[PDB]
């Protein structure tokens, strides 16, 4: 089987930490006894100095490399990298064959310690431009209700975590969706067909939806403060209905991996939500959720509570076994351990952080989508940006009726400007298909001018000129 | 003339490793963990 690009590349690379001589060592200078030896990448010790809180995951594949293969004979490659399972077996392998009659300790769910991941898959989430995200939050200062997104992006290497991988992304699609003040809540069933076809044109212009973002801002005033402070550390820091929306979308989207016996683990897959910081902005964050236990449960056992830090856990119908769930708690006088018999147990301990930011302005390798970011957004019918054919006499026009190349190919590099020509399926797709790499890719000047003498481009502004 | 022997026995040790307590982690998300160079992290305004 064949991983992506990025991953096979973090496999290859060892990402030792190198080190050097210090006064305990008693050895040569032509050696090394243990404390100028080289680090592993995946000692938590190191993580913890630089402030980093994760073990970055290609790391944690090292570290059970070491513990499935050995110096010793073992002629396996088990690579034991799989979702451990809480569901029930129905053969058993033994003499309690159904389990409406009978269940024994090697079938049955263990009581589930909750333990904190120490890895995550994606390490840090970064963004392409402040423009692309200034739109999302417009789209709440004209209809004051909250919004909703999916972020398609790709993936690169990132060399301050070690051997970390970076999640970079260049548009956000809005699906179309009712919204409301207190939350939202759409329909499953036309989004899923809506988002069919957008992942039709992601495949040539090399895009995938790899992450979703939702609003939550309750202004104050709207004076002098910004928004009220609801996430913080006292509330709740995602809700547990949203937890739900979050394990859904990861299920959908698995990652390949050729060490899983199974074909894919390990998720790549971001969520980020625009709730505002304690004192005064509208700063954002994102965590994503937990494999080890979240990932699976959420199949058969995740009921919703009147709580946002925790969820109900409800009871067992004749194949919905589930066992106790424990966490610890300090009471009224010390520290006591586990004492979770009781339903509504938190969610906001099944989360890891990311670090989100936003890079420099003064240079990059490439940002690939910025045109405008003012063209009106394809499923924005509650704002006033839904606009008909009376939008490209006033976007693009083929500037001043005579545009030049340097001025007319800024603007045709747009996510939803190109979303928008091709369901319309005036030109060929594969004349549309050369239109849309000639606007993400580079050297566009040669391939740009065999578009304007094709004749599918003169119908289309000859088509625009006689209607309004 | 006589001699007294006598051995004895051990015990080695169990352990549980339980650790991480609540608190601990709701105060351990809310932090930060720093950014390269040129990463900032902006600010925002509207809502007039
Ligand atoms: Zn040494
Ligand atoms: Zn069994």
């Amino acid at each position: 089987i064949k991983e992506l690009a990025v991953d096979e590349e973090l496999e290859k690379e060892d990402g030792l930490i190198p080190r050097q001589k210090s006064k305990l060592c008693k050895h040569g200078d032509r050696g090394m006894c243990e404390y100028c030896s080289p680090l592993p990448p995946w000692d938590k010790e190191y993580h913890e100095k630089n402030k980093i809180k994760h073990i970055s995951f290609h790391s944690y594949l090292k570290k059970l490399n070491e513990n499935a293969n050995k110096k010793e004979n073992g002629s396996s490659y088990i690579s034991p990298l799989s979702e451990p399972d809480f569901r029930i077996n129905k053969r058993c392998h033994n003499g309690h064959e159904p389990w409406p009659r009978g269940i024994c300790s090697k079938c049955q769910p263990s009581a589930i310690t909750l333990q904190q991941q120490e890895f995550r898959m994606v390490d840090h989430v970064e963004f392409q431009k402040s423009e692309i995200i200034n739109e999302f939050i417009q789209a709440w200062r004209y209809t004051g209700m909250q919004r909703f997104g999916y972020m398609y992006g790709s993936y690169s290497k990132y060399d301050n975590t070690p051997l970390g991988i970076k999640a970079v992304v260049e548009a956000i699609y809005e699906p179309p969706q009712h919204d409301e003040q207190d939350g939202l809540t759409m329909d499953v069933e036309q989004v899923k067909n809506e988002m069919l076809q957008i992942d039709r044109q992601a495949q040539e212009m090399g895009l995938s939806r790899i992450g979703l973002i939702f609003t939550d801002l309750s202004d104050a005033g709207a004076g002098d403060g910004s928004v009220f402070c609801k996430r913080h550390k006292d509330s709740f820091f995602l809700s547990s209905l949203e937890v739900i929306m979050a394990a859904r979308h990861q299920t959908r989207h698995p990652n390949v991996s050729k060490y899983s016996e199974q074909g894919f683990f390990s998720s790549k897959f971001v969520t980020c939500v625009i709730s505002g910081n304690l004192e005064g902005e509208i700063d954002i964050s994102s965590y994503q959720v937990s494999t080890e236990a979240e990932a699976l449960v959420t199949a058969d056992m995740i009921s919703g509570s009147t709580f946002p830090s925790m969820a109900y856990i409800n009871d067992t119908t004749d194949e919905r076994y589930v066992p106790e769930i424990f966490y610890m708690k300090s009471n009224e006088y010390g520290i006591t351990v586990k004492e979770n018999a009781k339903p509504a147990f938190p969610v906001d301990y099944l989360l890891v952080t990311l670090t989100h930011g936003f890079p420099n302005t003064d240079t990059e390798t490439n940002s690939k989508f910025v045109s405008s970011t003012g063209f009106p957004w394809s499923n924005r019918q509650a704002m006033g940006q839904s606009q008909d054919y009376q939008e490209l006499k006033k976007y693009l026009f083929n500037v001043a009726s005579s545009g030049d190349f340097n001025l007319l190919h800024e603007k045709i590099s747009n996510f939803h400007l190109l979303l928008y020509i091709n369901s319309l399926q005036i030109l060929s797709p594969d004349e549309w298909k050369l239109l849309i790499e000639s606007a993400v890719k580079n050297e566009w000047e040669e391939s740009l001018l065999k578009l304007v003498s094709s004749a599918g481009w003169q119908t289309l502004v000859m088509i625009l000129q006689e209607s309004g | 003339q006589i001699f007294v022997k006598t051995l004895t026995g051990k015990t080695i040790t169990l352990e549980v490793e339980s650790s991480d307590t609540i608190d601990n982690v709701k105060s351990k998300i809310q932090d930060k963990e720093g950014i390269p160079p040129d990463q900032q992290r902006l600010i925002f305004a509207g809502k007039q």
